[PDB]
């Protein structure tokens, strides 16, 4: 154990260990990937009860059985040293307490360095599992309904319920708030104001529609066109998939209905929606790549690129994909997943993802950047398909298509379809 | 390839470049096709086709519709009437096979409107087991004949219970 | 002549398999990219039915492509051991596998130093290859679970490694001074333990043609 | 009642909230919950106002603040001043949220943008942070993806909304929160 | 009056206008035929109008009068310009007086004589002292440094003999081609297609 911080749950650090040869490094990169990122090894031990974190730095991955049971000694002698000033509500009683573990921590580490030479989970566990099985019913995943529900029998083991509660409201409550917060990826978007920030360097904006196959993501394409072209904006639709039949033909008209929609009378006397196009089986990095060098001197604000559907299990096909994305570095990766699919909406944006930055050759890759949730007219309160994808990518929806037409294109109530996920 | 004198005909008037996709598959595996650009009556294309391919004598006649989902009222009397204009001899209900928990209520609702008597699951040739043909089974009456495994014409083949079924327990 | 042995083996590892983890897939594509380098020059070990032994000699060494050969067979059986200690924490037996490719990751990355001690390859081979053996050296006595042993090959990679970095630029000090910093958070735990007891290119000298100051001829 | 502190990350919403408290300064991590206590306020009476510090993390920002908006007599927006301009887009958009929150409630609270970080030296004033929020959230109301923003037809500014909407500048390393002290025994 | 000539000179090489600044340089250099400010001024308008080697010969002309008031950088550069590396390194090196200007030319000449580890201590000095709209332009320059250390058809009176065009296909998929060409055997399903 070269590193310990014990910090409250409010950003306060308590008191902390770095050695007596220099002191105090690394206690920030410590919060970071054991209490920031949670909802030389850095892994941490939660008290929920008192709202505490004990966060450790240590190596040699094998001594971990020793070094869980230095922080559960150590997390049994602070709350019982420090219990009153660590169960008061103010802030002002871990502001005004003297946390002098230093000690203590000494003792419990040597002593510690010598043999390796309220809410219980048992009543939460009927509740979890009823909850577990009301979230895999309702089409979210089934490990990400069994992390959802571990992650709240963890957050409310020890603490005291309120003046009229029982075991089945907390963990349904508890369970509620860890999906909301996890629905709300880190992540946000914006208009007009970002094709100001892409005319920085005068340049068009080039989005990437990717996905698996029969998604909606020509579809959906088509109705971001006609919501740019509402704002005002021209769009170059870039037609890249040379894998099909009627891949061109469909997305042309798309490009005939849009420049109906949107001729050049109505709209200054200028080209609005246009398509390029270079036939089948040519290269879909290379027709991308003429696309935004014809939008860059033709004067198109939006280029959409559309490629072709693909499965997620390709290494000769997703190395053409992930080197794609890579080079052409588009502005926003849009992966499209419909809200029809089940378990396979963890290993498409999993598999998505990892081809993305394998077969990227740069120190931080281009990743998927959203999630278009497609088919959301289809499911009709079956709607875990939009928790299974923005737990584990931490993503946002960008868009919900929810029909066929250009109007069918919603944002995400991401409050209401928690609440709709929750309530069972 | 069996010997069989087949036709495609497409009865899509709704997506975009459908047509087109059933010409070019049709085109490379040098099967006839009908179809229409202009026609916006699926029943209009299904019976001038299936009227047409029968004056020539034709073994099998597949024809093509567009894909509909159950709470749409209108697309769904639409099958039924197209359907009811060529009356086929058997309803295939294709199924992607990494469809979820939204499998047994469109799959009854295919059945109840329309008569489906045998199921395809594509999209096999991936991780996705095909669970979800449990519930199109019980939910349609009707068997797997055969199995879709990759984008290709070639990648196609009947339905054999116990590799299936193998595969779905690992 | 060169060889970035550090940046191959880190773009090598979080494009195949260790950004994730996967110590079982990374040496795979070790096994298949030695197959394909064997296959392709023409080095095979054995034929049908019968086995010689592969000895990279010194002649074949100005190719700067027969050094990733026996690279490939330090990274294989080091990424076999780190694999067995994932494995090993349930089967302890599976350490006793581990160390046996351990032993050999040095012996393939000693017997990978000496070649680079060829007049026929720069001053940046020999010593990447010095130190990449220095650092496997100071992890099989950190397993041996001898913390002096550790911080003895841990010091002397890490003296190594830093005398690479003062010799030249320091821009390409930065290589040799990334892998200081690299082994530098063990150098920290074994010192816990002990004391415990044509690119584009501007013309920019046409902008420099201007007349003189015509200030005094008027 | 109750004063929450908000706004991005590291802006100094733990910093300002433990100099008001204690009067020092106190190492901080990143806040995954809420803390309250108790300030007595520098006037005569010495009213007594709930400082309320909301996490500032983005999976944390409006899960606790539409829990204690409700109860909110003002609202503080600390802005990371130094670290302004890479933030603009952050810290406009949060700001447009809190805006909307704050014209829906009832009893519309007081509000403040708590320009902290003036003690490094590339900290940019409550003058420049007001005109470049001011340019954001007229940018924002048009571009963001039923309560608005001032006027449809005017450029948006601070004096156009229904709201006590005030900006200072203070810093929370002893410290200059002097101004903070004095608008929140004014507020109190 | 050449003062009224040298406000004339002024005011062409102000406006960009080479040309007539030369043509009112060729005017001071009648009355005044050794005015080295002159001699400075028309070798400035044939670098700027692309007469690298008529501004070599104003130089190699003068070489008495243009002495160490010298042309080593325009000089310099003629040669750089003219394919003599050879000859603009001994001119940059054998000036009598080095500037910035002689300092910018030496990091481009560096660079195509392939010396690459005295190109980027040349180009990291110049990024540094250099104050100028072409900052962007020298950290491409020393950007390349780094990356440098690690109608014929046969016959042409045969082009309009023969079909006046070659098949009108011309060049494609040779398997595309009306000749077809690739001793096919059948057709197999490997790719995509579906023309
Ligand atoms: N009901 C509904 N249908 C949708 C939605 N989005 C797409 N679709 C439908 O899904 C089908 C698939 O269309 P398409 O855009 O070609 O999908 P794709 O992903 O491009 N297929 P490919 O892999 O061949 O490129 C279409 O019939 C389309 O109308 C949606 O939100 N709701
Ligand atoms: N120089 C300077 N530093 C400050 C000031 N205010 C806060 N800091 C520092 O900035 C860091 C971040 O401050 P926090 O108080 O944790 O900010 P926060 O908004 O609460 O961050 P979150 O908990 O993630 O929401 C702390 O370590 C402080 O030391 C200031 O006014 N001036
Ligand atoms: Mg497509
Ligand atoms: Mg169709
Ligand atoms: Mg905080």
């Amino acid at each position: 154990l070269d590193f310990f911080t014990i910090f409250s749950k409010g950003g306060l650090v308590l008191w902390c260990f770095q050695g007596v040869s220099d002191s105090c490094t690394g206690p920030v990169n410590a919060l970071i990937r054991s209490v920031l990122l949670q909802e030389l090894t850095l892994k941490y031990k939660l008290d929920n009860q008192f709202e505490l974190v004990f966060v450790v730095g240590f190596q040699k991955i094998l001594t971990l059985t020793y070094v869980d049971k230095l922080i559960d000694d150590v997390h049994r002698l602070f709350r019982d040293k420090y219990r009153t000033e660590i169960q008061q509500q103010s802030a002002l009683s871990l502001l005004n307490g003297t946390f002098d573990f230093q000690n203590d921590f000494l003792r419990l580490l040597r002593e510690a360095e010598e043999s390796s030479k309220s809410l219980s989970r048992e009543d939460m566990e009927s509740v979890l599992d009823k909850m577990r099985d009301h979230l895999i019913a309702k089409n979210v995943a089934a490990d990400i309904a069994v992390q959802l529900c571990e992650s709240v029998a963890n957050k409310l083991e020890g603490k005291v319920m309120g003046t009229f509660s029982t075991v089945t409201s907390t963990v349904k409550q508890a369970l509620q708030e860890s999906l909301v917060q996890i629905l709300q990826p880190q992540r946000r978007v914006d208009m007009l104001r970002d094709i100001m920030d892409a005319q920085r360097r005068q340049r068009p904006y080039v989005v990437t529609f990717c996905g698996v196959n029969g998604v909606g993501k020509s579809t959906n394409l088509a109705k971001i066109s006609f919501w740019l072209l509402e704002n005002g904006f021209s769009v170059l639709i870039a037609a890249c998939d040379t894998f099909r039949a009627g891949a061109v033909e469909q997305l042309r008209t798309h490009t005939r209905r849009l420049s109906a929609l949107h001729p050049p009378e109505k709209h200054g006397g200028r080209t609005m929606v246009q398509l390029f196009e270079k036939g089948y089986g040519k290269d879909a990095a290379g027709i991308a790549m003429e696309a935004i060098a014809f939008a860059r001197n033709q004067g198109f604000d939006v280029v959409l690129v559309d490629t072709a559907g693909r499965m997620q299990d390709n290494a000769p096909l997703m190395t053409a994909l992930a080197k794609l994305i890579t080079v052409n570095t588009p502005d926003l990766v849009l992966f499209v997943g419909e809200a029809l699919v089940g378990n396979e909406a963890v290993d498409q944006l999993v598999k998505f993802n990892r081809a993305l930055a394998d077969h990227s050759m740069a120190q931080t890759p281009r990743l998927i950047d959203g999630i278009v949730l497609t088919k959301f007219d289809t499911i009709d309160d079956k709607v875990g398909a939009a928790i299974s994808m923005t737990y584990i990518t931490s993503k946002p929806i960008v868009f919900v298509g929810t029909g066929q037409t250009y109007c069918d294109l919603r944002s995400l109530n991401a409050k209401a379809v928690v609440a709709a996920l929750m309530k069972a | 390839r069996k010997g069989w004198k087949t036709c495609l005909i497409c009865a899509d008037t709704f997506r975009a470049g459908a047509f087109d996709q059933l010409k070019q598959n049709a085109t490379k595996a040098r099967i006839p096709f009908y179809g229409s650009y202009t026609e916006m009556d699926p029943v209009i294309i299904a019976s001038e086709g299936v009227e047409k391919f029968k004056n020539e004598n034709f073994e099998i006649i597949i024809v093509d519709t567009s894909g509909r989902h159950k709470q749409e009222d209108s697309l769904f009397e639409e099958m039924l009437q197209v359907a009811n204009a060529i009356q086929p001899d058997n309803i295939v209900y294709v199924m992607d096979a990494s469809i979820g928990q939204a499998c047994e209520a469109q799959a009854k609702a295919f059945k109840d409107k329309v008569d489906v008597a045998s199921v395809i699951v594509t999209k096999l040739d991936g991780h996705a087991k095909g669970g979800g043909a449990l519930s199109a089974v019980a939910a349609t009456k009707s068997p797997i004949i055969f199995i879709g495994t990759g984008e290709h014409i070639d990648d196609f083949e009947p339905f054999k219970t116990q590799p299936f079924i193998s595969k779905l327990l690992g | 002549l060169s060889l970035e042995i550090l940046q191959i083996i880190k773009e090598s590892q979080q494009q195949h398999g260790l950004r994730h983890g996967d110590f079982q897939r990374y040496r795979g594509y070790c096994s298949r990219r030695q197959r394909r380098l064997r296959k392709t020059l023409n080095f095979k070990m054995g034929n049908r039915h019968k086995f010689t032994g592969k000895k990279v000699t010194e002649d074949l060494l100005t190719d700067n492509r027969y050094l990733l050969l026996v690279l490939m067979d330090a990274e294989r059986a080091w990424s076999y051991a780190m694999q067995l200690k994932q494995e090993a924490n349930t089967e302890p037996r599976k350490r006793f596998h581990l160390l046996s490719r351990l032993r050999k990751a040095v012996k393939h990355a000693e017997e990978l130093e000496r070649l680079c001690e060829s007049n026929r390859v720069d001053a940046k081979t020999k010593l990447e290859a010095q130190a990449y053996t220095a650092y496997l050296s100071g992890m099989l006595r950190f397993e041996h679970q001898e913390w002096k042993a550790a911080i003895e090959a841990f010091n002397k990679c890490k003296t190594i490694y830093e005398k690479l970095a003062s010799a030249f630029t320091e821009e390409q000090a930065v290589l040799y001074n990334q892998r200081v910093e690299e082994i530098s958070p063990n150098i920290r735990y074994c010192a816990y333990n002990i004391g415990d007891q044509k690119p584009l290119f501007f013309d920019l000298a046409l902008n420099h043609v201007a007349f003189p100051p015509l200030e005094d001829k008027l | 009642r109750a004063v929450l502190l908000l706004g991005l990350c590291d802006s100094g919403k733990t910093l300002l909230f433990v100099r008001l408290l204690t009067g020092h300064y106190r190492d901080t991590q990143t806040s995954i919950t809420d803390s309250s206590a108790t300030y007595r306020v520098n006037n005569n009476r010495g009213n007594s106002l709930t400082l309320i510090d909301l996490p500032g993390h983005e999976s944390l920002r409006l899960q606790f603040l539409e829990r204690f908006k409700t109860s909110a007599r003002a609202v503080v927006f600390v802005v990371d001043s130094a670290a302004f301009q890479r933030e603009v887009k952050d810290v406009a958009e949060f700001l447009y949220q809190v805006l909307i929150d704050s014209m829906s409630l009832k009893n519309t609270p007081s509000f403040l943008i708590a320009c902290n970080k003036q003690d490094i030296a590339m900290a940019k004033s409550a003058k420049l942070i007001q005109q470049q929020l001011e340019k954001e959230l007229n940018t924002l109301r048009v571009t963001r993806s039923p309560a608005q923003l001032g006027k449809k037809g005017k450029e948006f500014e601070f004096s156009q909304l229904p709201l006590k909407v005030e900006f200072l500048e203070c810093s929370a390393k002893s410290a200059d929160i002097q101004d903070l002290e004095k608008w929140l025994a004014k507020i109190a | 009056s050449v003062p009224a000539l040298w406000s004339e000179v002024n005011r062409y090489g102000q406006n960009g206008d080479f040309t007539r600044a030369l043509k009112t340089v060729n005017k001071i250099l009648q009355i005044n035929k050794d005015d080295v400010t002159a001699l400075h001024c028309k070798v400035v308008c044939l670098i700027q109008n692309g007469s690298f080697k008529e501004a070599l010969n104003v130089i190699n002309t003068h070489t008495k009068v243009l002495a160490n008031n010298s042309l080593s950088f325009e000089k310099a550069y003629c040669e750089y310009r003219l394919n003599r590396i050879e000859n603009a390194l001994k001119t940059i090196e054998s000036a009598n007086q080095q500037t910035d200007k002689l300092k910018e030319l030496y990091g481009q000449v560096l660079y195509r004589l392939e010396r690459y580890d005295e190109c980027l201590a040349v180009y990291r000095d110049l990024v540094r002292n250099s104050q100028d709209d072409y900052d962007e332009e020298r950290k491409t320059n020393l950007s390349a440094v780094v990356a440098a250390q690690s109608k014929k058809k046969g016959k042409l009176p045969k082009n309009y003999d023969p079909k006046v065009t070659p098949d009108p296909e011309r060049w494609l998929p040779m398997r595309x081609x009306x000749x077809x060409x690739x001793x096919x055997x059948x057709x197999x399903x490997x790719x995509x297609x579906x023309x």
